[PDB]
RNA sequence: CUUUAAAUCCUUUAACGAGGAUCCAUUGGAGGGCAAGUCUGGUGCCAGCAGCCGCGGUAAUUCCAGCUCCAAUAGCGUAUAUUAAAGUUGCUGCAGUUAAAAAGCUCGUAGUUGGAUCU
């Protein structure tokens, strides 16, 4: 007997059919729009979207006042447009089965610090937040996947200890200094 | 056809049960004799002892002649013929020594022009074939 | 021999409605029958029919509205609860627009949005869309 | 090299897996 | 054919047998629609009017378009009682 | 150009005809591909499904032939399976898309469970049959994507079926049945008759007899 | 039926050393690179529609 | 420093720390199934490949290699058991003229099923 948690869960699916052109040619479009490392970031978006899908199916085949629909399907809609996937104004558990993976990839930190200006490409802003130069509010976030709250977009400078924003020059600039 | 009664479960229970036995792979695997049979007892490999190196002419549209071992197994002492994979591999198992051995990919049935051989060679003297195939490790001098 | 009266007026009514006949006589009838009918004529599937009433059991003419694509029974009548009958739904119906099932309850017979609004299960005794 | 009549005079031999993709990613290349 | 805002959403509404009631195909060729002259009731000539009956294949393949065709025209007036 | 040779090509050709859905409307038969071409000759895009050599034995050898199954449509509510048979390919599949425009159908799209937005699905379960292959299209809520095999799959997308689950029997290998069977399918969506298509049917002037003095003086 | 050759065309195999190239990239920059090569242009393209390795 | 019973990591600060950023990503493949070369050199029904169809008897799209390419990627291949695929165990939901299959025929007890009707 050990005081440990042996709970843990896979976040991501493998295809059926491992060489199909267009789902390759599908998912190769969605790592270089949005700068991902590999397919599994892809799955991984894909699993959370069929699991999120999967719920509204279910509460969407129960009677209209269950009161575990209602509660459920609220809890469910004020989740999704917490992060800004789902607008406020469509907030209809039927909503929920027209979101793509794309509205997911948009709310991650690197396309968010893309969008903002705070990098050049999607790329860069892959570069900079693993690099400890982004901060969310009041806190330095090393994760390229972060999906941002929509009352956390706002909030997105570029750090107070980053050369870009905080004002120390790193590791290059002081050793170029120090030459001359 | 077939009985649709509300009480009628014991018969549709045991006439499916007695009809699963039809089934060859369902009877393999609950039969138990396929499982007396199989030389490695159900396991996935296993060790045994190079007893000598043969050549097996493969079969009747192709010509060739593959490189197999006879092994003895350890754990129960049956006799087995273990296909040696690639080329100028059979150079690296010497007589009498150790191999580990596994399925050929077929649970237990012969793989193309190789006649009853169902099992290839993995290992050799605690070096991987592949090891010694690709130069990354030597045979023990 | 003759069991389940009900698969014989179902099939009589689909075998009828295939070959395109406007009328349909089917026999013997019974309650359940009448009451399937009338399932039926509630939601406009057949129309009017009428019982001719001969002294040990009664016929039936049933005018066909070509509006039936498939009438049928379910044997055994399965006893079906309120949460099966979603289920019931996805393995026999057409759609979800269109179609029902047909239950007998405590309240009656009567198709499947009856018996949700009902809150109520019972035993399946046939479908109709 | 053509596809097109590759396919005509090869879908017999040893090489019919190879000029039928190549005709079918002439036919639709996307 | 409406969706939940009211709008209709097919491409087009098939016409339906005039006998059994049951849509007629788009490739269906057999199906015919047959217009018959109404006549004026003192004159008894064309007075360009029409009664329009539409049969599909399978009652024509069947052979029951005689009875279809007289029993609509019949129950339209066009063919007197009996 | 195009010379029509049939009276409907001639009344398509002089606008008489406004859509596609007049032709269907009456099952009148289609003649002349440049019917298709004026109508949807603009967001049609083909596919050749596949090229598969028969051959007949002769006295000197086999005959060999090529049969090009091509498949048809705009990706909305049009959809078309044409097969030919010829001794040159590029010849077959010319022939192959020309008898596919002659065979579009049109496709009736209807919703899983509400109704908001325009059809996704198919209106209910319907089946196709095709010498023992059977193909079963069922409704699907929304964005769930074609669940079909790639065959069943590309004439589904090709007629406008944004999400559909499937289901096939019989030897689906044969990809000729397997194309007719899910084409067949997809044809008897407009055939099934739904409670809102009760209502009944008002008789329009049918297109040989509304313009028929068109073609009287000329 | 004999086993004395038993590595014969791999032994007699003209030996040839591989050449040194250049590091290929890996993870993000890769796939970046393949996005750039398959989406973005169409350089090598004569309008043909042929393979990535075709060598004709 | 902090952690902690005890620096036993993670976190925090600071010094040094990248141009081939040599601080060098691999594992399987390239005829089809199935994504990606009938390019070049070697072997010549040999050696070998190949889950299956098949490749090899002098242009080998398949072996041994070079180059190139693609699949997943700090991971990938293999053996075995098992699930889906399998509507090839079928209650939903399979079959039995000819593809495997209805007992030679009838009776008959358990078993299974059992016509209308009562507000």
């Amino acid at each position: 007997p050990v005081a440990r948690s042996w709970v843990c869960r896979k976040t991501y699916v493998t295809p059926r059919r491992p060489f199909e052109k267009s789902r390759l040619d599908q998912e190769l479009k969605l790592i270089g729009e949005y700068g991902l490392r590999n397919k599994r970031e892809v799955w991984r978006v894909k699993f959370t979207l069929a699991k999120i899908r999967k719920a509204a199916r279910e509460l969407l085949t129960l009677d209209e006042k269950d009161p575990r629909r209602l509660f459920e399907g609220n809890a469910l809609l004020r989740r999704l447009v917490r992060i800004g996937v789902l607008d406020e104004g469509k907030m209809k558990l039927d909503y929920i089965l027209g979101l793509k993976i794309e509205d997911f990839l948009e709310r991650r930190l690197q396309t968010q610090v893309f969008k903002l200006g705070l990098a050049k490409s999607i790329h860069h802003a892959r570069v900079l937040i693993r690099q400890r130069h982004i901060r969310v509010r009041k806190q330095v976030v090393n994760i390229p996947s972060f999906i941002v709250r929509l009352d956390s977009q706002k909030h997105i400078d570029f750090s107070l200890r980053s050369p870009y924003g905080g004002g120390r020059p790193g590791r290059v600039k002081r050793k170029n200094a120090k030459k001359g | 056809g077939k009985c649709r009664g509300l009480r009628t479960a014991r018969k549709l229970r045991s006439h499916r049960r007695d009809q699963k036995w039809h089934d060859k792979q369902y009877k393999k695997a609950h039969l138990g004799t396929a499982l007396k049979a199989n030389p490695f007892g159900g396991a996935s490999h296993a060790k045994g002892i190079v007893l000598e190196k043969v050549g097996v002419e493969a079969k009747q549209p192709n010509s060739a002649i593959r490189k197999c071992v006879r092994v003895q197994l350890i754990k129960n002492g049956k006799k087995i013929t273990a296909f040696v994979p690639n080329d100028g591999c059979l150079n690296f198992i010497e007589e009498n020594d150790e191999v580990l051995v596994a399925g050929f990919g077929r649970k237990g049935h012969a793989v193309g022009d190789i006649p009853g051989v169902r099992f290839k060679v993995v290992k050799v003297a605690n070096v991987s074939l592949l090891a010694l195939y690709k130069g990354k490790k030597e045979r023990p001098r | 021999v003759r069991m389940n009266v009900l698969a014989d007026a179902l099939k009589s009514i689909n075998n009828a409605e295939k070959r395109g006949k406007r009328q349909v006589l089917i026999r013997p009838c019974s309650k359940v029958i009448v009451r399937f009918l009338t399932v039926m004529m509630k939601h406009g599937y057949i129309g009017e029919f009428e019982i001719i009433d001969d002294h040990r059991a009664g016929k039936i003419v049933v005018n066909l509205t070509g509006r039936l694509n498939k009438c049928g029974v379910i044997s055994p009548r399965f006893d079906v609860q309120l949460k099966d009958l979603e289920k019931w739904q996805n393995n026999l119906l057409p759609s979800r627009q269109f179609g029902f099932i047909v239950l007998t309850t405590s309240a009656g017979i009567m198709d499947h949005e009856e018996a949700r609004r009902k809150h109520t299960g019972g035993k399946i005794l046939g479908f109709f869309f | 090299t053509d596809p097109f009549e590759d396919f005509e005079f090869n879908c017999n031999t040893k090489y019919s897996g190879g000029v039928t993709r190549n005709l079918m990613r002439e036919l639709n290349g996307g | 054919m409406q969706n939940d805002a009211g709008e209709f959403v097919d491409l087009y509404v098939p016409r339906k047998c005039s006998a059994s009631n049951r849509i007629i195909g788009a490739k269906d060729h057999a199906s015919i629609q047959m217009n018959v002259a109404e006549v004026d009731k003192v004159t008894g000539r064309f007075n360009g009017q029409f009664k329009t009956y539409a049969i599909c294949g399978a009652i024509r393949r069947m052979g029951e378009s005689d009875d279809s065709i007289l029993r609509l025209a019949k129950a339209d007036g066009i063919v007197s009682k009996n | 150009e195009w010379m029509p040779v049939t009276k409907l090509g001639r009344l398509v050709k002089d606008m008489k005809i406004k859509s596609l859905e007049e032709i269907y409307l009456f099952s009148l038969p289609i003649k002349e591909s440049e019917i298709i071409d004026f109508f949807l000759g603009a967001s049609l895009k083909d596919e050749v499904l596949k090229i598969m050599p028969v051959q007949k034995q002769t006295r000197a050898g086999q005959r060999t032939r090529f049969k090009a199954f091509v498949a048809i449509g705009d990706y909305n509510g049009h959809v078309g399976l044409g097969v030919k048979c010829s001794k040159e390919v590029a010849t077959a599949i010319r022939g192959a898309i020309i008898l596919a425009k002659l065979s579009i159908v049109p496709v009736r799209r209807g919703y899983w469970g509400n109704k908001i937005g325009k059809p996704h699905t198919v209106p209910c379960k319907v089946t196709g049959r095709c010498g023992s292959v059977l193909v079963r299209l069922i409704p699907a809520p929304r964005g769930t994507g074609i669940v079909s095999a790639p065959v069943p799959k590309k004439l589904l997308m090709m007629a406008g079926i944004d999400d559909c689950y499937t289901s096939a029997r019989g030897c689906t290998a044969t990809l000729g049945n397997f194309a007719k069977a899910t084409f067949d399918a997809i044809s008897k969506t407009y055939s099934y008759l739904t409670p809102d298509l009760w209502k009944e049917t008002v008789f329009t002037k049918s297109p040989y007899q509304e313009f028929t003095d068109h073609l009287v003086k000329t | 039926g004999s086993l004395a050759r038993a590595g014969k065309v791999r032994g007699q195999t003209p030996k040839v050393a591989k050449q040194e190239k250049k590091k290929k990239k890996t993870g993000r920059a890769k796939r970046r690179m393949q996005y750039n090569r398959r989406f973005v242009n169409v350089v090598p393209t004569f309008g043909k529609k042929k393979g990535p390795n075709a060598n004709s």
